[PDB]
């Protein structure tokens, strides 16, 4: 029966292992991802959460009528 | 077989048959019968069963575990190193509940062979019986039905900080 059907020891063992490397791995990837998310909403220097501004390339630089502009 | 320093026994006094009647006890007769009738066919059946596996041999072995290092030398959240020593402290576990029946087998074994003189013939299986029970109980009693290498450590330093502070009341 242990040799036919059932798995061994050392090998639930190991994948028991990479599972828990890979979901450890994957938790700490999340809570790095909410820190980034909330510093990113507080201070917006990043690339995300940047709403869009006026674009500078409508402003006409050429002289006016009056001076005084 | 088994090993006898592990089941000690002590060895057996049989007192010689001096009978003082003439009449002759039925247990002899019935004996002899039971070797004529019973032991002699079953002893040859087990001798044709022990030659038909002589003549087809192989083994197996006891599993052997290396030590692992504890819960003690593990970083906290660290599932890699703590898995292993989760995984000693189970293995251990289980052979402390396995000694610890060795010796309430070794009790009561005691009890029954000494019979009517129980209570001063087994001082020494009564003493090692409360020894190793304080000790497991020392060690794993009062963790829960989800125990753990954590709470079995914490446990731990909850009894040597109280053993500490008490020593240090009366120093």
């Amino acid at each position: 029966i242990a040799r036919t059907f059932f798995d061994a020891p050392e090998k639930n063992y190991e994948r028991t292992m990479a599972i828990l490397q890979i979901e450890s791995e994957k938790a700490e990837l999340r809570l790095k991802e909410l820190e980034v998310r909330r510093l990113m909403r507080a201070k917006g220097d990043g690339p995300w959460f940047q709403y869009p501004t006026i674009d500078k390339a409508l402003i006409d630089h050429s002289p006016k009528a009056t001076p005084d502009n | 077989s088994w090993d006898k320093d592990v089941y000690p026994e002590p060895p057996r006094r049989t007192p010689a048959p001096s009978p003082q009647t003439s009449l002759p006890n039925p247990i002899t007769y019935l004996t002899k019968a039971f070797d004529l009738l019973v032991d002699r066919p079953v002893t040859l059946v087990r001798e044709f069963i022990e030659r038909q596996h002589a003549k087809n041999k192989y083994y197996y072995y006891h599993r052997e575990f290396r030590r692992v290092p504890d819960i003690t030398e593990c970083h906290e959240k660290d599932v890699l190193c703590m898995f292993e020593a989760e995984m000693q402290w189970k293995r251990d576990y289980k052979v402390d509940q396995e000694i610890v029946n060795i010796i309430q087998e070794r009790l009561k074994a005691c009890q029954q062979r000494e019979g009517e003189s129980h209570r001063q013939n087994c001082a020494k299986e009564l003493q090692q019986f409360t020894q190793v029970v304080k000790a497991y109980q020392d060690r794993y009693h009062d963790l829960g039905a989800h125990y753990s290498a954590r709470k079995c450590l914490a446990k731990q330093k909850q009894r040597m900080l109280a053993e500490r502070k008490a020593t240090k009341e009366a120093a």
